[PDB]
């Protein structure tokens, strides 16, 4: 059977262009599309249905098959409230999670016949030779929000017997997704888990503590020059909006006179002092942070260059919840969107899996470069939210100087 | 006309049928239409109705050597986009034969939701306004209704499946009243094919067209002639005149405009030179000298006939891109050598501050999502740029950016790195302090600096803001030191350089600091919080 959904009120369907897709991408989905179509997963659609989300094709970590993937981000915007599961606060202490990937689960559930309209989506053609192909859901789509929500009962219905055998494990649902969190040790860990699909298939390495938020850590030298000191002046001066106790007083003191940038200035005993006592301010995360339920998770990102990035996650500025630093993975080292984009998606589920929900991110990127190839390496099943900003030199030259082993 | 599956339509939300009053004509225009109507009514297109209907739309009378729905439309509720790009010759697959089909008045062969007939319904009016009219109705597809061209490719497009599984090498193309068909077969099997397919398509009520009205290679598509085997760019004509109005110079203009991307060297800056301080569109500008003689200069390019080749999926899809000027861009998209698919260029991009690189960067993306549409592939591209530079550069620029595989060839003038501020204060260099302030209310500031070898200097400025009072600081400092210098300012703006080092500006005084930072061998631009 079938439950009535609906869209919040007053808002009409989703009418999303189709950004064009390469060859080898619409071949697939053309594919891919025809069968779920034999299988009345999906049917072709008239045009008296305006709607329409954008789709498009990626290689799920794990291929040669290409994963259709839709972005309903705008329909699950729209659709109605269901007012998931209440996210276990401990699963981000778990040694260790693995992934799965269960939208394959929601196909048998069929979806309101009156709702379908609004789950239209369209296969391009190249060089526009042909109309597009136009189909719909008849079933659950995955990547919709509605899907793990109709399907939840079904869904805890199955796992309670597992749940029940291993109480020392953590199940979490996002979406099409399964976060499966435990302290087993490694064997007895994947082999708990294969062990976990095997059962979930009869039907249809994240490690969380090692996540240490680090310090922020200010440079030491012999000699310090008076362009040295100017750079740590600034960068204080800056961090100073995130720790008030923080002064650079007696620095900007040795920084009078027209001196060469490269001339040394011997510190005196109080801006000795004050520097040893920025040291500790910084020795720990400033206090009264607290993540906010109803307010939204920021997550901003800076490209420091050498294959490395940096992010802040918050909700309000400068109080951050989580910071951290990506170094590039073997393969991406000419490939700045690449970098990018794995990075997004590490940062995204490290999101979901402390507070469940994705953050909007703010991407060191042009709208151009992000929307002409992010596709290429997305390899998750949802997409997070995001806008193209202009990081602020000192943002950077700041954060830089986080502590590393 | 038709046993096909009508498509469900509806008014937008809550609004109502059309009731505009049927406008009064002669008893020349009424017998007219009587006389026409009384054959659609016939044919099966129209159907006469009666008081049953508060619905009415505006007939019109017009004789070519006509139903006004602009309301109904307006009422009309919103189909899917009905194909709104078209191919483009760069992207076509040369075929052997290729016959267009016209489905004219096929609209009339589609039937339309019956339920939604009633809005349809218009008057035929009586000598001068007597007795009632005569009153009618569409059964079919309206011509000029919104719902018709969206719901005539649905069918033509269901009707086609059948013949298109029937012969997959036999690609048919949608398009407007035309079936553009196609094939690689001989001759004679096409011409076979056609006959079949015309057939196919009469077996479901569309009459296609006679020999008279028949149309054949080439064929005009966007701005070229189109041949089976490979197309022509459709020669450009530019008028000769005694008189040039405004309108005139504009149109002018566009036209050049666009041929500038296919035929290089086109230019018009001498042209547009024209439009400064125009009162009226009518105005009559005599042309300089020299717009007179570029315009002489086009006129020859335009004369040359530029040929071109059709996409093969067996070759490998190439673009090379020069800079033909400080953000200007040149591409040629071809497979194999001088026979080009498509070429076109970018125009002067003004943007507040960038460089040549990144200006690169973005035509190099423009391009890409360009072909991506035309072959669903993405070209290799032969850059004039070495790939030191762009390792050097890239890799340190502070916003995500990217390349796809490409290959430097060395055509000058290749595009590089114009200054690299040092990444270490210079020893040695002199060190100026750099101070720029000024009332920004009432405009007056000063600039200046002092550096640690007792050299100093202070302008009093007017009619400045206090950024370019900063900046201008910042351009003494580079007018008054050496080959090699450090700098250091509060400037928030002297920031933005230091992370992007533009080499082009929206700033005039930008620009000199820039060639002021192009001219020394090393700069080193540090910056400190104020106060
Ligand atoms: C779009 C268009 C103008 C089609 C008819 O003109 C031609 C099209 C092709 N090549 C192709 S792939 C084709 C054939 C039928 O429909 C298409 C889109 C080649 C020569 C001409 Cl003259």
């Amino acid at each position: 059977e079938t439950v009535p959904v609906k869209l919040k009120p007053g808002m009409d369907g989703p009418k999303v262009k189709q950004w064009p897709l390469t060859e080898e991408k619409i071949k697939a989905l053309v594919e891919i599309c025809t069968e779920m179509e034999k299988e009345g997963k999906i049917s072709k659609i008239g045009p008296e249905n305006p709607y329409n989300t954008p789709v498009f094709a990626i290689k799920k970590k794990d291929s040669t098959k290409w994963r259709k993937l839709v972005d309903f981000r705008e329909l699950n915007k729209r659709t109605q409230d269901f007012w998931g599961i209440p996210h276990p606060a401990g699963l981000k202490k778990k040694k260790s999670v693995t992934v799965l990937d269960v939208g394959d689960a929601y196909f048998s559930v069929p979806l309101d016949e009156d709702f379908r309209k609004y789950t239209a989506f369209t296969i391009p053609s190249i060089n526009n030779e042909t109309p597009g192909i136009r189909y719909q859901y008849n079933v659950l789509p995955q990547g919709w929000k509605g899907s793990p929500a109709i399907f939840q009962s079904s869904m805890t219905k199955i796992l309670e017997p597992f749940r029940k055998q291993n109480p020392d494990i953590v199940i979490y649902q996002y979406m099409d997704d399964l976060c499966v969190g435990s302290d087993l040790e490694i064997g007895q860990h994947r082999t708990k888990i294969e062990e976990l699909r095997q059962h979930l298939l009869r039907w249809g390495e994240l490690h969380p503590d090692k996540w240490t938020v680090q310090p922020i850590v200010l440079p030491e030298k012999d000699s310090w020059t008076v362009n040295d000191i100017q750079k740590l002046v600034g960068k204080l001066n800056w961090a100073s909006q995130i720790y008030p106790g923080i002064k650079v007083r007696q620095l900007c003191k040795l920084l009078r006179g027209t001196k060469a940038l490269t001339e040394v200035i011997p510190l005196t005993e109080e801006a000795e002092l004050e520097l040893a006592e920025n040291r500790e301010i910084l020795k720990e995360p400033v206090h009264g942070v607290y993540y906010d339920p109803s307010k939204d998770l920021i997550a901003e990102i800076q490209k420091q260059g050498q294959g490395q990035w940096t992010y802040q996650i918050y909700q309000e500025p400068f109080k951050n919840l989580k910071t951290g630093k990506y170094a590039r993975m073997r393969g991406a080292h000419t490939n700045d969107v690449k970098q990018l984009t794995e990075a997004v998606q590490k940062i995204t589920t490290e999101s979901i899996v402390i507070w469940g929900k994705t953050p909007k991110f703010k991407l060191p990127i042009q709208k151009e470069t992000w929307e002409t190839w992010w596709t290429e390496y997305w390899q998750a099943t949802w997409i997070p939210e995001w806008e193209f900003v202009n990081t602020p030199p000192l943002v950077k030259l700041w954060y830089q100087l986080e502590k590393e082993p | 006309i038709s046993p096909i599956e009508t498509v469900p339509v509806k008014l937008k939300p809550g609004m109502d049928g059309p009731k505009v009053k049927q406008w009064p004509l002669t008893e020349e225009k009424i017998k007219a239409l009587v006389e026409i109507c009384t054959e659609m009514e016939k044919e099966g297109k129209i159907s006469k109705i009666g008081p049953e209907n508060p619905y009415n739309t505006p007939v019109f009378a017009i004789k070519k050597k006509l139903v006004d729905f602009r309301e109904l439309n307006k009422r009309t509720q919103d189909f899917w986009e009905v194909q709104l790009g078209i191919p483009h010759p760069a992207g076509l697959k040369k075929k052997k034969s290729v016959t267009v089909l016209d489905v004219g008045d096929a609209y009339f062969s589609v039937p339309l939701d019956e339920d939604f007939r009633k809005y349809t319904a218009f008057t035929i009016p009586s000598i001068n306004n007597e007795t009632p009219g005569i009153r009618y109705q569409y059964n079919v597809l309206p011509q000029g209704w919104k719902g018709s061209p969206a719901i005539f490719q649905s069918s033509m497009t269901k009707i086609l499946e059948p013949f298109r599984k029937q012969n997959p090498d036999i690609v048919i193309y949608q398009y407007m009243d035309d079936l553009c068909v196609g094939s690689d077969l001989e001759i004679g099997q096409h011409r076979t094919k056609i006959e079949e397919l015309r057939q196919h398509l009469l077996r479901w009520g569309l009459t296609t067209p006679d020999k008279k009205h028949q149309k054949e290679p080439p064929f005009l598509w966007m701005g070229y002639e189109l041949h089976p085997d490979k197309w022509t760019v459709q020669p450009i004509v530019l008028p000769e005149k005694d008189s040039w109005t405004v309108n005139d110079i504009q149109k002018l203009v566009g036209k050049l405009n666009w041929a500038s991307q296919i035929y290089p060297g086109i230019k018009v800056r001498q042209l547009c030179k024209l439009l400064r301080g125009t009162k009226a569109l009518t105005e009559v500008i005599p042309l300089t000298e020299e717009a007179e003689l570029e315009l002489a200069e086009n006129r020859e390019i335009l004369k040359e006939p530029v040929h071109g080749v059709y996409y093969d999926p067996s070759k490998d899809l190439i673009a090379e891109i020069q800079k033909q000027g400080q953000g200007q861009w040149t591409y040629q998209i071809y497979q194999e050598p001088f026979k080009n698919l498509k070429t076109g260029k970018y125009a002067r991009m003004r943007g507040a501050h960038t460089n040549d690189v990144k200006q690169l960067t973005e035509a190099v993306q423009k391009i890409t999502t360009e072909s991506i549409v035309i072959w669903g592939k993405t070209p290799k591209f032969k850059l004039p740029i070495q790939k030191e530079t762009w390792e050097t550069w890239w890799t340190e620029y502070w916003q995500a950016t990217w390349i796809p595989e490409w290959e430097f060839v060395n055509t000058p003038p290749l595009v590089k790195l114009w200054y690299q501020l040092e990444k270490e204060p210079i020893v040695g260099a002199e060190t100026f302090y750099v101070d720029g302030a000024a009332n920004r209310e009432t405009k007056l500031g000063k600039a200046g600096y002092v550096t640690n070898r007792g050299r100093q200097k202070v302008v009093t400025l007017t009619d400045t803001t206090n950024q370019k009072t900063e900046l201008q600081a910042i351009y003494l400092a580079l007018q008054d030191s050496g080959l090699e210098v450090n700098i250091v300012t509060d400037s928030q703006y002297a920031l933005g350089i230091i992370q992007a080092q533009p080499d082009q500006s929206e700033s005039e005084l930008v620009n000199q600091i820039i060639e002021q930072l192009i001219k020394k061998e090393k700069v080193y631009l540090a910056w400190v919080p104020a106060h």
